[PDB]
């Protein structure tokens, strides 16, 4: 073994560069980079006695779809290999086109996009023999009916104690045919009398103004109500929103500052490297604003600042986020920049007006930084800063709390203290303070105080967050009215023409107009 | 210095001095010559006119501690030997070592300058042998372009009033306060030399020493 | 603070030797123990290499009827071979489109007029051609590439020494447009035998014109082959200059302890030549000067002039190196260049650029650029480095120039600059200007001299050898290439879009005067 | 590489001849220009020379009346007489400190005794007295010198020739102690006359008997006789041996490039005699075996075999040789050596060392000796040689064995070791074994031959007819002396200290069984 003194030194030459690069004052810097580059199993069922106890059902509709087979098949496949399924789960695949071989199908259109990891590829055959395929319409009661006996045969059989059966929805489909699905399971498929919920998983857009969104939560409210409905934004992590929850009430430190006499800024960032990667022309109806912002973003906003819930249950959580929501001026156009990304320099990513499927003279931005103001007794004159951005520099997302600055007496000796939760590309959360060195006071150092102590991913955690029927991260009927009007007004002046995109190139931060807007409106970058 | 001015040069010498630490007795090694092999030259001892039981050094290695800024931690040698295997006078600065990369493909650099047996001034670095950067020479660069000799220079230096190479009274003092706890150890006979054949380098544990005090062969 | 940057990086290296030293006697777990621990405290001689002889070895010449093939790739294997350095059972095989009949003439009249006339390899010239063969091919036919396959392994199997399979060299003398079609069939089958046999792809300049036009090249090709695989070449870095630029730096601590802002005062990379582009505006109005040498030559050069200290000389570390540096220098701005193009010489002799039917009447092409570049690190930030190239100048000359800082005090005007030059045109040449006494007697009686620190194949032969013995070391990283782009591009679009303009110099002067106004006004002082 | 070394002394030696036949058509600067502008490209017959019988000659023995005088050197005188190698005129005195009052009855009782009564010379006897004088003398008083210095002029005045003047050959068959007092008084006033003679002197062994002491009798001699004047004799070293060494050698490319490292096992040189000590512990037990002839003998042999090639055969340049060869010889270790002292022979003929009236009892001194030296240079490193010297032993036998290495392959144990063999005694002989077909048919049947190389004054006569040619080759110089001095003195000394301790052997045989397993265990292997 010749190739044992290779690839040492190959490890090593990785230490000396991440050494040299961060520039330790370095045994332990070796010691925690050597353990962060290493950082047949039998599935331990982690599932509640309650989950265990009824037969369950999982329907994704539209699932030779691109969102349900690189998304939501991936995601149960992970969590049926974390243990978080029922042993005896059964999960359907609907779709509208027929298939002669169905486990073709499986192999083919499924099993290609699950995680080649080792330590779950081993799983996948027992995962597909969960897995049926349906072939139905979205709108008529008879294939909903037909639908229903199919499950009743897999739920009648049930190895169980509870009779009836669990199921869960997931409508992995366009907006405009959800109405019509809720109306042929209200007809054809809810559980049986004998026992089950029914939960539906809907996904956005939900619509795209106060007027749109409202019809069409109008046009499910009959069929499933918001113990049944759910909401789902990919992107909102358990673990964000336990940071968000627990550090804040839990503790008088943090409780304290948390508040309009303590923060002289808040900023929340969604930021990504990628373009549209062809698909512009679906973007160009949409927006960076109703794609992100008045959604995600927005529940991390309502989270944040939201008043104390009277208690953590999840619909306490909820009411919290819809008073605060409603306390949020609509954004006007001079709080607002607009950005639209040309083609990156080593062109990997075509300019968004390069792609044909994007029509001539679009106006459509990519990029936002734009001002909310919360007007409450908590939060009154404290700029709420939201961001988000397409092909900029790097894949992001934080909240960054700036706190006022302590001017006397350390002076320059000092700088403004920050509060920073992360979730992409990795989970950090930590406190910049200013401590002193180890002869003078005026002697201090910039320090960052870690707060953070395989688990699911951000995706997984909501599904698991439905199956166990814990609400907390969904938007809720009457938040989600709440935050379209936060946000419609603006959205029409920009339809009109009011605010234009500024160019910016792909791989940068954006237009430098954005950040001037931030430091305009309470941020310093020291 | 100051200026290229010999009481410049002078203040120097003396402030330089100052930062020597007096040497002691454990960073010195003394010899005494024996008989040659070929008994041109006779043993110290054989000398009639040398009493019985001398213990007097014809040879020394020792170890200087310069305290300043500049050399800190760097070990100065000075050596000298009567009876040993040539004439010779030189300065030797060996520079640290390049470990990486070249490894074992390179070696201490040194500035070498010679007095006698001819005088001679050289830097031995490593370069490029004329496919792999692997293959390196050691060289040497001659950096030196009937004159008086030594002495008779400084005899018209002094006929010219160029007072830059002769040892001023403070800097005589400073010199002394380096020297004279080791020779007050010597003489009450806490080192002993050690015997060395005449014509040889000189007691073996004087090159030992060299080579723990910071000095590479290679 | 200076020996302190080089004090962490050589108490980094000696903690990583000692945990080396350890993890040679008996897992990344006993690195973090052993970290908390360690704190406690005439005849063809044949000079080939034995693996070399020990396999069999096919070098392809793609597109062996063109003119840098028969004119430059041919000739310089030509030279490896009188050197002793192709192995003895080589295999070569120049592919083209024209169907040929008579194999030989072919080899004589194509190839073998360019050879060199030179009386010690005139002998040898027979001996040669008998390791050549021909293959009448296109460059996209997967059944071409499954032909020629069936006839390397015909001489692979043939050979007669111990490993079975066979290495593959594919040389690719071809215009870029073609090097994604070529890779992919090569892929598809000519790839070498799975019983054994490296692969190795040479390809040729331009790679790209910028930024993007060079990454859609990378992405092309990298499908195909991985960066220990491919092969960027550029026919002017010569072995001699690169060993000197990194021995005599890094073996020395003499050298290694100067190479920094504390010391050096400027620094220029120079290449200079008397010829001009007469009747080739063909290529050169498209490429100017800036992207011809200078984003390609002269930024290797740079790079590896500047770079870090590598851990040791294996060639990705050196290229690590590279990219590190490359990375630390700012797009070079048009307040920072100066650019020249050539009119006809005084005498009337040389023509000048403009005047030329391949030359686009009007053209703004600069034949002539001096730049400052500004590296922000540690170790080069407020270094001024000056890189100049010129076509149709005084001489032909191709150098590294470091001016380093003066001692004013004491010597005064009795001394000045020490400079440290490394040359390689119009022949090799490294010395140090230096102040010595003369004898016979003041001590401000001086003298400079310049000590010589120097004590076979060319340029072109020995990167064709490097790559055969499988050393990237000069040849140009996928990423390194990406950087070095982005550090001119920028630059290059202002020269398109007007915003700079180049003075007219006669051809044969040292170029424009507003040129060495520039270098003086950058910190460089007159000897 | 062996063959490199030989072409570098070639082709330096090759340049200096073409300086040569540059520089003898019309001075230093001369040299240098040339090598810059070379890099740019029965009765007495008389045998006698005319030199010899041109000017005329006296030989001087001192100390005519001791026994090496009369029972070794005047005889010695007398066969060259026979031999017509003495000058026609050749004057010879003996001196000595007796007072003689019929100086042709000492001729007769004292010196011919001893001649040769061999009929050959018989005739002659009377002839050779004629030549003869005795002079009665000391060897401090400045007086008798100049006594002397008169008696010889008259003779040299009286000479019916050409040149005036007259050559001088003072040979001192005295004890080492007396040579600086008679070389003084020669200095002072016995020199041969201004107008023209050389003057040589022949001293005796032993020199010294170390380093110390050899040093201090040359620095006793030096002030009055120099290099060319001075002949340390070793009456034992014979021309025939040493024509066979340098000539077989040195003239012959076969033998020159296969005498090395590279192509010989081992080398024995060997000196042995059957006769002991007897009675003559009065000078051998102070001495031993090992300062008898091996310090003096054997190293003389062991030089000229050993020594690189001089430029041309000018005694001097072989001088030279032997001094460069011996200075790279290792001290001789006591972990190399295995010493005897022979008892008494099983048949009880000859008595043991200890024996005798004349030894100290319990002697601890070698009458044997077997050694091992290293020869640390390019042609001669890891290769051992072995001398071997003893009294009482099987046979009378001096020779040098070349030992070269196996072809195994391809003849295998259908060949062996080649070996060349110098012989002087019990006669001369020299030869090559080698293995050759035998006829009548396969490859691999097989001989071993010997092949004779082979193609009048004894040794000692050849020793004093050089002296009188002026040839200094088989005489140790000065320098040559102190280094043989100093291989053997630390050895001889760790010997006196007891540090090794001889075998006992009886007389007549080969030595102690250590000896040869010691021999066998040093890379020889018995034929």
């Amino acid at each position: 073994q010749d190739a044992y003194v290779a690839d040492v030194d190959g490890i090593l030459d990785v230490l000396r560069a991440q050494v040299l690069e961060r520039k330790p004052d370095i045994f332990q810097f070796i010691s925690k980079s050597a353990l962060s580059l290493q950082k047949c199993d039998r599935i331990n069922c982690k599932v509640k006695d309650e989950q265990k106890s009824r037969a369950l059902t999982i329907i994704v509709f539209g699932a030779s779809g691109d969102l349900a087979k690189k998304k939501t098949f991936p995601a149960l496949f992970d969590l049926y290999c974390g243990g978080l399924l029922p042993p005896e789960v059964n999960i359907i695949g609907y779709a509208r086109t027929k298939v002669d071989d169905v486990e073709k199908w499986k192999h083919e259109t499924l099993m290609k996009y699950f995680s080649n990891l080792s330590e779950r590829g081993c799983h996948a055959e027992d995962f597909l023999k969960h897995i049926s395929y349906f072939c139905g319409a979205y709108d008529s009661v008879d294939d909903f009916k037909r639908l229903d006996a199919v499950i009743r045969e897999k739920e009648n059989a049930f190895k169980g104690p509870e009779k009836g059966g669990n199921r869960l929805f997931y409508l992995a489909l366009p907006p405009s045919v959800f109405a019509s699905v809720c109306e042929s399971i209200h007809k054809g498929a809810m559980p049986q009398e004998v026992g089950g919920w029914v939960r539906v998983i809907i996904e956005k857009p939900f619509g795209r103004d106060t007027k749109s969104s409202a019809e069409l939560s109008q046009a499910l409210e009959p069929f499933f109500d918001e113990s049944q409905l759910y909401r789902i934004d990919h992107y909102l992590g358990k673990e964000m929103v336990q940071n968000i929850i627990t550090t804040r009430f839990a503790n008088r430190i943090f409780s304290a500052v948390w508040n309009a006499s303590n923060i002289a800024c808040v900023q929340i960032t969604f930021k990504e490297t990628i373009g549209t990667e062809g698909r512009g022309g679906y973007f160009d109806s949409i927006g960076i604003i109703r794609d992100v912002m008045q959604n995600h973003l927005t529940q991390i906003l309502a989270l944040l600042a939201m008043e104390k819930p009277r208690s953590l249950d999840a619909e306490c959580i909820r009411d919290e986020k819809v008073s605060v929501l409603k306390c949020i001026e609509p954004i006007t156009k001079e709080n607002c920049v607009l950005g639209q990304y040309t083609a990156s320099a080593d062109g990997s990513i075509p300019g968004y007006l390069e792609d044909v499927t994007v029509p001539e003279g679009s106006t459509c931005p990519t990029f936002a930084v734009m001002r909310l103001n919360i007007n409450n007794d908590r939060w009154a004159g404290v700029p709420f800063i939201l961001k988000a951005g397409k092909a900029v520099e790097q894949k992001y997302v934080a909240i960054r709390i700036q706190f006022r600055d302590e001017v006397h007496p350390y002076g320059e000796a000092t700088q403004r203290n920050e509060l920073v939760i992360r979730a992409q590309p990795s989970e950090a959360m930590y406190v910049k303070i200013t401590t002193k060195v180890p002869g003078d006071l005026r002697q201090t150092h910039q320090t960052e105080l870690d707060l953070t102590y395989r688990l699911p991913d951000a995706y997984e955690s909501l599904i698991n967050d439905a199956l166990l029927g814990n609400s907390t991260n969904f938007v809720r009927k009457d938040e989600l009215d709440v935050a379209w009007r936060i946000f419609t007004p603006l959205l029409h002046q920009i339809d009109s023409g009011e605010i234009k995109p500024i160019p910016y190139q792909a791989g940068t931060r954006g237009p430098k107009e954005a950040d001037e807007f931030i430091a305009n409106n309470g941020f310093k970058h020291q | 210095p100051r200026s290229l001015d010999a009481e410049c040069i002078r203040d120097e010498k003396v402030s330089v001095l100052k930062c020597i630490e007096p040497i002691t007795k454990e960073n010195c090694v003394l010899g005494q010559y024996t008989a040659s092999a070929d008994g041109s030259i006779p043993g110290y001892l054989e000398d009639v006119t040398v009493p019985e039981g001398s213990t007097c050094p014809t040879f020394a290695v020792m170890r200087l501690n310069i305290n300043n800024d500049r050399w800190a931690g760097v070990p100065f040698i000075l050596k000298a030997g009567k009876a040993v295997e040539q004439k010779y006078v030189a300065i030797r600065i060996q520079f640290r070592d390049e470990v990486h990369p070249y490894g074992e493909a390179t070696q201490r650099n040194e500035l070498v300058i010679r007095a006698q047996p001819s005088e001679a001034m050289y830097v031995k670095i490593t370069t490029k042998v004329p496919g792999d950067l692997r293959q390196t020479h050691q060289t040497e660069l001659d950096l030196t372009y009937r004159l008086p000799d030594a002495y008779e220079s400084l005899i018209n230096d002094a006929l010219l009033g160029n007072s830059t190479n002769f040892v001023r009274k403070d800097e005589l003092d400073v010199a002394w306060r380096i020297f004279t706890p080791l020779l007050h150890q010597i003489d009450s006979g806490e080192i002993k030399p050690i015997p060395y054949q005449a014509g040889t380098r000189g007691p073996k544990e004087a090159d030992e020493f060299i080579a723990n005090n910071g000095f590479k062969h290679q």
